[PDB]
Protein backbone atom coordinates (compact mmCIF):
# COMPACT_ATOMS: atom_id res chain seq x y z
CA UNK A 1 0.00 0.00 0.00
CA UNK A 2 1.36 3.37 -1.21
CA UNK A 3 1.21 5.00 1.98
CA UNK A 4 2.07 2.04 3.88
CA UNK A 5 5.67 1.65 1.80
CA UNK A 6 6.31 5.28 2.37
CA UNK A 7 5.83 4.78 6.65
CA UNK A 8 7.92 1.65 6.48
CA UNK A 9 10.74 3.53 4.80
CA UNK A 10 10.88 6.33 7.15
CA UNK A 11 10.54 3.78 10.13
CA UNK A 12 13.37 2.23 8.23
CA UNK A 13 15.76 5.50 7.97
CA UNK A 14 14.25 6.37 11.69
CA UNK A 15 15.49 3.01 13.13
CA UNK A 16 19.31 3.81 11.55
CA UNK A 17 19.28 7.27 12.71
CA UNK A 18 18.05 6.32 16.27
CA UNK A 19 20.53 3.37 16.61
CA UNK A 20 23.49 5.84 15.82
CA UNK A 21 22.33 7.74 18.63
CA UNK A 22 22.12 5.20 20.86
CA UNK A 23 25.34 3.93 20.38
CA UNK A 24 26.45 7.09 20.35
CA UNK A 25 24.91 7.76 24.06
CA UNK A 26 25.40 4.57 25.60
CA UNK A 27 21.64 4.10 25.90
CA UNK A 28 18.70 1.91 24.57
CA UNK A 29 15.39 3.01 22.60
CA UNK A 30 12.43 0.94 23.20
CA UNK A 31 10.45 -0.36 19.59
CA UNK A 32 7.60 1.58 20.72
CA UNK A 33 9.65 4.78 21.18
CA UNK A 34 11.71 4.14 17.52
CA UNK A 35 7.68 3.68 15.83
CA UNK A 36 6.60 6.68 18.03
CA UNK A 37 9.48 8.44 16.43
CA UNK A 38 8.59 7.40 13.19
CA UNK A 39 4.90 8.24 13.23
CA UNK A 40 5.81 11.38 14.30
CA UNK A 41 8.38 12.23 11.80
CA UNK A 42 5.58 11.14 9.17
CA UNK A 43 3.25 13.57 10.36
CA UNK A 44 5.38 16.66 10.80
CA UNK A 45 6.42 16.11 7.11
CA UNK A 46 2.72 17.02 6.51
CA UNK A 47 3.29 20.32 8.51
CA UNK A 48 6.62 21.29 6.44
CA UNK A 49 5.30 20.24 3.08
CA UNK A 50 1.89 22.73 3.55
CA UNK A 51 4.08 25.70 5.17
CA UNK A 52 6.30 25.41 2.63
CA UNK A 53 3.97 25.54 -0.15
CA UNK A 54 2.01 28.72 1.89
CA UNK A 55 5.55 29.63 1.77
CA UNK A 56 5.94 30.04 -1.87
CA UNK A 57 3.13 31.16 -3.15
CA UNK A 58 3.07 34.20 -0.40
CA UNK A 59 6.07 35.25 -3.05
CA UNK A 60 4.02 34.15 -6.17
CA UNK A 61 5.83 30.86 -6.69
CA UNK A 62 4.38 27.30 -7.48
CA UNK A 63 7.80 25.89 -6.85
CA UNK A 64 9.44 25.64 -3.62
CA UNK A 65 13.06 27.47 -3.20
CA UNK A 66 15.54 27.22 -0.60
CA UNK A 67 14.13 30.46 0.77
CA UNK A 68 11.29 29.12 1.51
CA UNK A 69 13.33 26.15 3.19
CA UNK A 70 15.44 28.44 5.71
CA UNK A 71 11.91 30.46 6.41
CA UNK A 72 10.82 27.10 7.86
CA UNK A 73 13.89 26.66 9.86
CA UNK A 74 13.76 30.71 11.22
CA UNK A 75 12.20 29.08 14.73
CA UNK A 76 15.02 28.60 16.75
CA UNK A 77 18.12 30.22 15.89
CA UNK A 78 20.24 27.03 16.17
CA UNK A 79 18.18 25.09 13.79
CA UNK A 80 18.26 28.94 11.09
CA UNK A 81 22.24 28.72 11.69
CA UNK A 82 22.55 24.64 10.62
CA UNK A 83 20.35 24.88 7.75
CA UNK A 84 21.91 27.74 6.53
CA UNK A 85 25.25 26.34 6.81
CA UNK A 86 24.09 23.16 5.40
CA UNK A 87 22.22 25.44 2.25
CA UNK A 88 26.06 26.60 1.94
CA UNK A 89 27.47 23.23 1.24
CA UNK A 90 24.76 22.14 -1.00
CA UNK A 91 25.58 25.04 -2.96
CA UNK A 92 29.08 24.35 -3.01
CA UNK A 93 28.01 21.51 -5.15
CA UNK B 1 23.36 7.71 7.08
CA UNK B 2 20.02 9.93 6.50
CA UNK B 3 16.48 9.78 4.78
CA UNK B 4 16.77 9.28 0.52
CA UNK B 5 15.77 12.46 -1.43
CA UNK B 6 13.27 9.98 -3.33
CA UNK B 7 11.34 9.32 0.00
CA UNK B 8 11.33 13.02 0.88
CA UNK B 9 9.94 13.91 -2.27
CA UNK B 10 7.25 11.53 -2.53
CA UNK B 11 6.91 12.92 1.83
CA UNK B 12 6.13 15.96 0.74
CA UNK B 13 4.16 15.46 -2.37
CA UNK B 14 1.99 13.72 -0.19
CA UNK B 15 0.85 16.61 1.75
CA UNK B 16 0.88 19.52 -1.13
CA UNK B 17 -2.50 21.32 -1.95
CA UNK B 18 -2.24 22.50 -5.17
CA UNK B 19 -0.62 19.51 -7.88
CA UNK B 20 1.22 22.48 -9.66
CA UNK B 21 3.26 22.76 -6.51
CA UNK B 22 6.88 21.67 -7.05
CA UNK B 23 9.96 21.46 -5.59
CA UNK B 24 13.55 22.68 -6.24
CA UNK B 25 16.81 20.64 -6.11
CA UNK B 26 18.40 22.29 -3.63
CA UNK B 27 15.34 22.67 -1.62
CA UNK B 28 14.78 19.12 -1.63
CA UNK B 29 18.62 18.68 -0.02
CA UNK B 30 18.02 21.37 2.30
CA UNK B 31 14.82 19.28 3.41
CA UNK B 32 16.71 16.33 3.63
CA UNK B 33 19.39 17.38 6.03
CA UNK B 34 16.64 19.28 7.79
CA UNK B 35 14.38 16.03 8.58
CA UNK B 36 17.49 14.25 9.65
CA UNK B 37 18.14 16.76 12.35
CA UNK B 38 14.38 16.57 13.59
CA UNK B 39 14.95 13.11 13.67
CA UNK B 40 18.52 13.05 15.83
CA UNK B 41 16.75 15.95 18.32
CA UNK B 42 13.86 13.63 19.33
CA UNK B 43 16.32 11.17 19.69
CA UNK B 44 19.03 12.94 21.59
CA UNK B 45 16.19 15.13 23.66
CA UNK B 46 14.82 11.49 24.47
CA UNK B 47 17.90 10.03 25.76
CA UNK B 48 18.12 13.13 28.07
CA UNK B 49 14.87 12.48 29.73
CA UNK B 50 15.94 9.00 30.08
CA UNK B 51 19.11 10.02 31.97
CA UNK B 52 17.62 12.59 33.92
CA UNK B 53 14.86 10.51 35.19
CA UNK B 54 17.67 7.27 35.38
CA UNK B 55 15.56 4.97 33.73
CA UNK B 56 16.77 2.12 32.06
CA UNK B 57 16.12 3.12 28.46
CA UNK B 58 14.39 5.66 26.33
CA UNK B 59 10.70 4.42 26.72
CA UNK B 60 7.74 6.27 25.12
CA UNK B 61 7.17 8.19 28.37
CA UNK B 62 9.88 10.14 28.47
CA UNK B 63 9.66 10.66 24.44
CA UNK B 64 6.09 12.00 24.88
CA UNK B 65 7.88 14.64 27.71
CA UNK B 66 10.13 16.32 25.31
CA UNK B 67 7.83 16.30 22.19
CA UNK B 68 6.00 19.85 23.18
CA UNK B 69 9.31 21.82 23.45
CA UNK B 70 10.40 19.76 20.33
CA UNK B 71 7.73 20.80 17.88
CA UNK B 72 8.12 24.22 19.38
CA UNK B 73 11.42 24.19 18.18
CA UNK B 74 10.61 23.05 14.53
CA UNK C 1 9.31 53.96 31.94
CA UNK C 2 8.17 52.83 28.44
CA UNK C 3 8.43 49.08 28.05
CA UNK C 4 6.84 48.99 31.76
CA UNK C 5 4.09 51.49 30.10
CA UNK C 6 3.11 49.00 27.64
CA UNK C 7 3.73 45.96 29.70
CA UNK C 8 0.66 47.53 32.36
CA UNK C 9 -1.41 48.09 29.44
CA UNK C 10 -1.37 44.96 28.49
CA UNK C 11 -1.97 43.61 31.91
CA UNK C 12 -4.74 46.17 32.11
CA UNK C 13 -6.54 44.51 28.96
CA UNK C 14 -5.80 40.82 29.73
CA UNK C 15 -7.37 41.38 32.99
CA UNK C 16 -10.06 42.83 31.22
CA UNK C 17 -10.42 39.95 29.00
CA UNK C 18 -9.92 37.16 31.90
CA UNK C 19 -12.77 38.83 34.02
CA UNK C 20 -15.16 38.71 30.81
CA UNK C 21 -13.81 34.20 30.19
CA UNK C 22 -14.33 34.13 34.48
CA UNK C 23 -17.39 35.67 34.60
CA UNK C 24 -18.01 33.17 31.44
CA UNK C 25 -17.38 30.09 33.18
CA UNK C 26 -17.81 30.75 36.50
CA UNK C 27 -14.07 29.62 37.25
CA UNK C 28 -11.89 32.64 39.37
CA UNK C 29 -8.32 33.45 37.85
CA UNK C 30 -5.32 33.68 40.73
CA UNK C 31 -3.78 37.26 40.47
CA UNK C 32 -0.13 35.13 39.90
CA UNK C 33 -2.67 33.55 36.52
CA UNK C 34 -3.66 36.71 35.19
CA UNK C 35 -0.05 38.28 35.70
CA UNK C 36 1.32 35.09 33.76
CA UNK C 37 -0.77 35.53 30.67
CA UNK C 38 -0.08 39.25 30.26
CA UNK C 39 3.70 38.51 30.22
CA UNK C 40 2.70 35.57 28.13
CA UNK C 41 1.05 38.00 25.57
CA UNK C 42 3.92 40.41 25.85
CA UNK C 43 6.31 38.29 24.89
CA UNK C 44 4.57 36.79 21.92
CA UNK C 45 4.03 39.93 20.38
CA UNK C 46 7.71 39.73 19.86
CA UNK C 47 7.36 36.47 17.91
CA UNK C 48 4.39 37.38 16.05
CA UNK C 49 6.32 41.28 15.16
CA UNK C 50 9.75 39.17 13.67
CA UNK C 51 7.87 36.67 12.07
CA UNK C 52 5.28 39.57 10.45
CA UNK C 53 8.67 41.23 9.63
CA UNK C 54 9.82 38.36 8.13
CA UNK C 55 6.91 37.19 5.74
CA UNK C 56 6.46 40.66 4.48
CA UNK C 57 10.41 40.63 3.42
CA UNK C 58 9.96 37.42 2.18
CA UNK C 59 7.40 38.81 -0.32
CA UNK C 60 10.25 41.65 -0.74
CA UNK C 61 7.68 43.97 0.78
CA UNK C 62 8.77 46.15 4.22
CA UNK C 63 5.10 47.21 5.18
CA UNK C 64 3.10 44.47 6.41
CA UNK C 65 -0.27 43.16 5.12
CA UNK C 66 -3.34 41.00 5.62
CA UNK C 67 -1.62 38.50 4.24
CA UNK C 68 1.50 38.07 5.99
CA UNK C 69 -0.75 38.23 9.36
CA UNK C 70 -3.19 35.39 7.53
CA UNK C 71 -0.25 33.27 7.11
CA UNK C 72 0.65 33.85 10.90
CA UNK C 73 -2.47 32.37 11.60
CA UNK C 74 -2.11 29.42 9.43
CA UNK C 75 -1.32 26.73 11.96
CA UNK C 76 -4.65 25.77 13.25
CA UNK C 77 -7.08 25.75 10.69
CA UNK C 78 -9.38 26.74 13.37
CA UNK C 79 -7.64 29.70 13.76
CA UNK C 80 -7.32 30.19 10.03
CA UNK C 81 -10.89 30.30 9.89
CA UNK C 82 -11.19 32.94 12.60
CA UNK C 83 -8.40 35.42 11.01
CA UNK C 84 -10.11 35.15 7.50
CA UNK C 85 -14.09 35.74 8.57
CA UNK C 86 -12.66 38.24 10.98
CA UNK C 87 -10.38 39.78 7.58
CA UNK C 88 -13.78 39.88 5.90
CA UNK C 89 -15.54 42.49 8.18
CA UNK C 90 -12.62 44.68 9.01
CA UNK C 91 -12.39 44.89 4.58
CA UNK C 92 -16.39 46.01 4.53
CA UNK C 93 -14.83 48.23 6.65
CA UNK D 1 -13.69 44.52 25.54
CA UNK D 2 -10.72 44.01 23.22
CA UNK D 3 -6.78 45.73 22.78
CA UNK D 4 -6.29 49.51 21.40
CA UNK D 5 -4.35 49.91 17.89
CA UNK D 6 -1.79 51.99 19.15
CA UNK D 7 -1.23 49.44 21.91
CA UNK D 8 -0.47 46.66 19.64
CA UNK D 9 1.12 49.19 17.07
CA UNK D 10 3.86 49.78 19.85
CA UNK D 11 4.53 46.33 20.60
CA UNK D 12 4.92 44.93 17.14
CA UNK D 13 7.30 48.21 16.41
CA UNK D 14 9.30 47.72 19.55
CA UNK D 15 10.35 44.29 17.76
CA UNK D 16 11.16 44.53 14.53
CA UNK D 17 15.05 44.56 12.93
CA UNK D 18 14.54 46.88 10.37
CA UNK D 19 12.90 50.47 11.35
CA UNK D 20 12.25 50.64 7.96
CA UNK D 21 9.07 47.99 8.64
CA UNK D 22 5.55 49.07 8.77
CA UNK D 23 2.38 48.09 9.32
CA UNK D 24 -0.80 48.27 7.19
CA UNK D 25 -3.86 49.38 8.50
CA UNK D 26 -5.78 46.43 8.02
CA UNK D 27 -3.12 44.39 9.09
CA UNK D 28 -3.45 45.94 12.54
CA UNK D 29 -6.73 45.31 12.98
CA UNK D 30 -6.38 41.61 12.28
CA UNK D 31 -3.24 41.45 14.89
CA UNK D 32 -6.16 43.52 17.15
CA UNK D 33 -8.13 40.20 16.81
CA UNK D 34 -5.39 37.73 17.10
CA UNK D 35 -4.15 38.90 20.41
CA UNK D 36 -7.11 38.79 21.97
CA UNK D 37 -7.91 35.23 20.68
CA UNK D 38 -4.76 34.16 21.95
CA UNK D 39 -5.58 35.59 25.61
CA UNK D 40 -9.05 34.17 25.09
CA UNK D 41 -7.60 30.74 24.75
CA UNK D 42 -5.03 31.15 27.25
CA UNK D 43 -7.31 31.59 30.08
CA UNK D 44 -10.06 29.25 28.35
CA UNK D 45 -7.64 26.27 28.08
CA UNK D 46 -6.70 27.74 31.99
CA UNK D 47 -10.18 27.03 32.89
CA UNK D 48 -10.40 23.24 31.24
CA UNK D 49 -7.39 22.40 32.88
CA UNK D 50 -8.59 23.73 36.30
CA UNK D 51 -12.12 22.19 36.16
CA UNK D 52 -10.12 19.04 34.89
CA UNK D 53 -8.52 19.02 38.09
CA UNK D 54 -10.84 20.00 40.11
CA UNK D 55 -8.98 23.14 41.55
CA UNK D 56 -10.90 26.21 43.53
CA UNK D 57 -9.20 28.69 40.41
CA UNK D 58 -7.05 28.76 37.62
CA UNK D 59 -3.47 28.82 39.60
CA UNK D 60 -0.24 29.27 37.70
CA UNK D 61 0.01 25.62 37.95
CA UNK D 62 -2.65 24.53 35.47
CA UNK D 63 -1.43 27.14 33.21
CA UNK D 64 1.36 26.00 32.53
CA UNK D 65 0.05 22.31 31.57
CA UNK D 66 -1.00 24.46 28.93
CA UNK D 67 0.95 26.59 27.62
CA UNK D 68 3.13 24.43 25.59
CA UNK D 69 -0.18 23.00 23.34
CA UNK D 70 -1.17 26.98 23.05
CA UNK D 71 2.35 28.12 21.42
CA UNK D 72 1.70 25.30 18.94
CA UNK D 73 -1.50 26.51 18.03
CA UNK D 74 -0.45 29.95 17.63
Amino acid sequence: SYQQRLKAAVHYTVGCLCEEVALDKAMQFSKQTIAAISELTFRQCENFAKDLEMFARHAKRTTINTEDVKLLARRSNSLLKYITDKSEEIAQA
Amino acid sequence: SGFRKELVSRLLHLHFKDDKTKVSGDALQLMVELLKVFVVEAAVRGVRQAQAEDALRVDVDQLEKVLPQLLLDF
